[PDB]
């Protein structure tokens, strides 16, 4: 859990920089987030 | 900043010298200077705050002098001078507070906390007692240029490093040539691994050689070698380069040969020690390079013969280690040991008064990713705010 | 993408252990099972197969990745054998008469060779190092050595009179030849019935699996007698039956490819 | 004193070591030994019981703390073994022809099983991990199973056609039963003459030890073919007759007793 | 190894690597009984190895390995050595078998094996190919829709199919790549496999003894390639011949390069 506490958006796994890996699998959900309809832009 | 150095130093030796008792031989110069440190105060009005949970406090020096008429000292006098100086000690501490949570890329030398800048003028230049101290020292050559130095004991210029480099290696982790290194604070414990013991190599030989690159030139480096790397010589289980798959390590020492270390400087060596072990020197050098050897014993009894077979399983696996202590040092930048407080007090202030992320420190001011990119920037603001953090030990520790 | 090179690897410690790759390379790769007609005999079900296809899709396996592969025995099999899969599994008899076939046939699978030819007629060859052995396969070799001397002449044999010469095989199928390393040899081999290959023994291979389903741990892969190992893709099993052996295979499979690695080459 | 629950247990590396155990425990306990009617046949003594017991007493045990049980062969034995005592040893012969039978003797007697019962005609039973087998006891059991599909119906097996199914058993006294973990498997045994229980395998049972009288170590206690582990108690003679084993085994009581441990059940 | 390879141009050359690989080499030569009947000797192998011990290639190291002809070669060719020459005929009847024969050992596939019967197999890209060997491998063919019917075949009457190969021991068979077709083979005779061509094998080297430059080593009609290890003279004796290979093998090693993929003594990668 890279956060505050225990959050599904923010569980690295399967990493077959370490903070540019973390980035990247958190923003491999955003990708969900665009169809969860928790976003603002185009 | 020199003036603030002067009102913790003199705010000092006030809190020390003046006391019941004494007398007005020992303390006719600090009062003196007390009094024309009030003089150039009085008049002056001073904010400090305004960034996270800093409060924003306001300043007024309305105060008197202190008439020079007894011999020895009272009680009427030293309350006097207490009630006076908590004033001027709580303020130089907000001051502190205020500065060490500032940054800049542009200009950082160039004061923060406007009050310091205030302070900075040339009316204010009168209250000047004596920059003794290490660091004001340095700040003081620094702006006339001179060579510098702080005197380190144990100095964390190491990043945190603990890692592995296979230059032979398989899927299944069976026949390996490698080394392993931890680069922590002060040490370098280093260790090459070869799991065939150098049956295959020319004359039963096998070389590792390590290359520490600091990001700053240290002087006159005292430092520990020893053999045999505590942490890297009993079994393991370690994990692959992509983090998928783990391998097995069992080792099994052996004592370096024809080892050789040499502290470089710009590629030219500088110095150079060949097979001596224990207490060195280091004059000068920003490069370290560790060079050993694993050399098969000619010689084998049957109880190590039965460990190192001319076959591929291969279960106990021969390793070289090093150990390198620099136990004191002398550095012309800044950096942290394990003697001084003031990247405490930095980091403790921010933690406390809950400072967001600068555009020059890291978040949290992780030493290891703060000495990993000492950009000239972050030298120049991590000299400042541990100078003001030394100004403001002095008076409340 | 570089091959042919060997590169430094770095890595780290502060890296997380990944998701698990079982049951993901279960539908990627490919599972061999070679075992011996005796079992199909005692077992006489013509749906065995489908059966254990079936159970091994429970274990993650799809169906079309299990293959069974028979063999009428350890000789017959040790006779060119040609394993070509990702996860090879093979089961092996114990016979006393048959102890050093059945050690040949694992130095042979379990290790990987690399083997150039020979041609006896007009060569004579020597070995080099420790790892450098003949091999020879075929429905029956008679092989016969003869060590020369400085000046290419034999030492206790005639380079005319084969009789003469010293037989080290006596119509086997399968020869795994160790000889004195660093003196010229002369060879007869019956070459109509036999092949004999100069092969070096490299780091092992990975990917096949030994089942002594018999007595006690014999096999002595490597040539020097001093190892003697037992490696982790050497397993043994107690048995009466077959049925049973075939259902601990399948319900220990995890374990078999967790201590096999799919090749290197 | 709590009991059926478990603490934390604290301690220090500056304690000292208490008075031995030994010479006290020897008097407090009880040892049982487990021979064959072979020695006593090679004997042919009626006061050996009490010779060995005179000779025990030299080691400390006293007169009435020895018991001696015969077992006329390892199938009778393994056949509801009871050991109750404080300190059991068995010498178990050598035989090919029984490797597997006194290879479960010894999974059955060395660990400790959880064995709740079975009824084959009313329900069907599956497996959920490695260490929960079916052991079945009696006199001839004659085991067959029927794997089961999604749907309860058989795989290359017909619920009806009993004929259908695996036979695993073929009148064994005791058998050990692992089948895949994860499927139903329907059984059909003779339940008239044979008692079967769904077992699980606990922590081992550290109260017995083993003594294998003649070939090499051969018991594979674990079923994964991954293991083939080898205990403190479960040792190996060389053998040509039984009053050497006997005075061996008294010799070296103290070694079999602190490679043995007092149950924690 | 997907790491990368760096280095620099102020590097030197270094020393000479041939009269060290012939050392820790060998060399294998292919040719034809046709060779052995005109010289009508028994120790010209001996002879030739004695000639390239002046060479530097040393006695245990070069190897003569006799094929009957072309067909027999191509089929199952078994080269296991660290370097191969063959020795080709040429012939106007045999131009495509002895082009599929460099087709397939100049270059290196990875095969899958094909069960025809229980399935319908495709092509995907242009260097999946169906390789078939054996004594006489027949194989028609007919491409079907989506809906598994046929296409100017019908899939019951097998004298429908498109007959591709009639009585060729080795076949090359490239169809149309995306449509999924039926095969009626021999396989009592023949195996066919699936493969799809990697880089090239630079362990053999194909050297034409007669005619004009003919080999199409890619099958697609517009590169018609001429590769490095792919040599032609002219001829009117062996002795000759063998004479030239020996004198210019420096040349030949030079042209070949080991391989890198992996070690393995069939001429095709096996991979299920
Ligand atoms: C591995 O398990 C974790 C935890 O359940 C999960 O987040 C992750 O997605 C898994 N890996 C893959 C490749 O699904
Ligand atoms: C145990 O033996 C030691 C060593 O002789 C002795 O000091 C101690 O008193 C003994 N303990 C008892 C309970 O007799
Ligand atoms: C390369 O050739 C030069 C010239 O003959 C020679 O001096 C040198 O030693 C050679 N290199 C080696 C590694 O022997
Ligand atoms: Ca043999
Ligand atoms: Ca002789
Ligand atoms: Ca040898
Ligand atoms: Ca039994
Ligand atoms: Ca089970
Ligand atoms: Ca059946
Ligand atoms: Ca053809
Ligand atoms: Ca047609
Ligand atoms: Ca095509």
């Amino acid at each position: 859990s890279v956060g505050s506490s225990a959050s599904a958006w923010t569980d690295v796994s399967t990493q077959i920089s370490s903070i540019s890996t973390q980035t990247s699998t958190i923003s491999r959900r955003l990708r969900l987030k665009e169809m969860a309809t928790q976003t603002e832009g185009m | 900043m020199d003036v603030l150095y002067s009102l913790s130093k003199t705010l000092k030796d006030a809190r020390d010298k003046i006391v019941e008792g004494t007398l007005y031989s020992n303390v006719s110069d600090l009062i003196q200077q007390f009094n024309q440190m009030i003089i150039t105060m009085n008049g002056n009005e001073f904010q400090t705050g305004g960034i996270g949970n800093l409060p924003i406090r306001n300043w007024n020096f309305d105060f008197g002098l202190l008439g020079t008429t007894l011999l020895n000292l009272d009680a009427n006098y030293v309350e006097t001078a207490r009630n006076t100086i908590d004033y001027f000690v709580d303020f130089v501490d907000n001051v502190c507070m205020d500065e060490m949570v500032r940054e800049s890329q542009r200009n950082g030398i160039a004061p923060q906390s406007d009050s310091l800048r205030k302070l900075s003028g040339i009316k204010f230049k009168r209250i000047n007692f004596d920059n003794s101290s290490e660091y004001i020292e340095n700040w003081n050559l620094q702006n006339r240029r001179q060579r510098t130095g702080f005197t380190f004991h144990k100095p964390n210029i190491f990043p945190y490093s603990a890692s592995f480099t296979l230059n032979r290696s398989q899927p299944a982790h069976d026949n390996l040539m490698g080394t392993m290194w931890l680069n922590a604070g002060s040490e370098i414990q280093v260790a090459g691994f070869d799991y065939s013991c150098a049956i295959n190599a020319p004359a039963n030989i096998q070389q590792f050689e390590h290359i520490v690159q600091l990001r700053r030139v240290l002087t006159t480096a005292t430092i520990t070698l020893l053999p045999d790397a505590e942490r890297f010589s009993f079994p393991r289980v370690i994990n692959s380069a992509d983090g998928a798959t783990t391998w097995y390590f069992n080792p099994v020492i052996l004592r370096p040969n024809n080892v050789e270390v040499e502290f470089l400087l710009n590629g030219q060596i500088i110095n150079t020690y060949q097979a001596r072990f224990g207490t060195i020197i280091a004059r000068n050098f920003d490069t370290i390079r560790l060079s050993f050897q694993l050399m098969r014993p000619p010689n084998m009894t049957p109880a190590v013969a039965a460990l190192f077979p001319n076959a591929q399983p291969f279960e106990h696996h021969a390793t070289v280690g090093l150990t390198l202590r620099i136990e004191s040092a002398v550095c012309e930048s800044v950096l942290a040991d394990a003697s001084k407080t003031m990247l405490a007090n930095v980091t403790s202030v921010r933690q406390e008064y809950a400072i967001p992320v600068g555009p020059v420190f890291p978040p949290g001011m992780n030493w290891t990713d703060l000495i990993t990119n000492y950009s000239p920037s972050r030298e120049d603001n991590l000299q400042r705010v541990f100078t003001v953090a030394s100004i403001r030990s002095m008076l409340v520790k | 993408q570089n091959y042919g090179i060997n590169l430094p690897i770095t890595g780290s410690m502060d890296t997380a252990y990944a998701n698990s790759t079982q049951e993901e390379t279960f539908l990627t790769s490919t599972l061999c099972l070679y075992y011996p007609t005796e079992a199909a005999t005692e077992i006489n079900d013509n749906s065995w197969k489908d059966t254990l296809s079936q159970l091994f899709l429970t274990k993650g396996w799809p169906t079309g990745s299990v293959y069974f592969k028979e063999y009428t025995d350890i000789a017959s099999f040790s006779v060119d054998p040609q394993l070509y899969c990702d996860y090879n599994v093979v089961l092996m008899k114990y016979d006393a008469t048959l102890q050093l076939d059945m050690s040949e046939l694992a130095d042979l699978i379990l290790n990987e060779w690399l083997c150039n030819p020979m041609d006896i007629t007009l060569y004579y060859y020597q070995q080099t190092d420790e790892a450098n052995k003949w091999i020879s396969m075929g429905s029956s070799c008679t092989i016969k050595v003869c060590p020369l001397n400085t000046q290419t002449l034999g030492i206790g044999c005639l380079t005319t009179d084969t009789a003469t010469f010293e037989e080290v095989a006596t119509a086997e199928k399968l020869v795994i030849t160790d000889v004195v390393d660093g003196v010229n040899h002369k060879l007869d081999v019956t070459t109509a019935t036999c092949t004999i290959r100069n092969c070096k023994k490299l780091g092992p291979r990975e990917n096949v699996a030994v089942i002594q389903v018999g007595g006690s741990d014999v096999l002595d892969i490597t040539a020097d007698p001093t190892t003697a190992p037992q490696t982790e893709r050497m397993m043994r099993i107690n048995w009466k039956k077959w049925w049973q052996v075939f259902y601990t295979v399948v319900d220990y499979v995890n374990q078999i490819i967790q201590a096999m690695s799919k090749r290197s080459r």
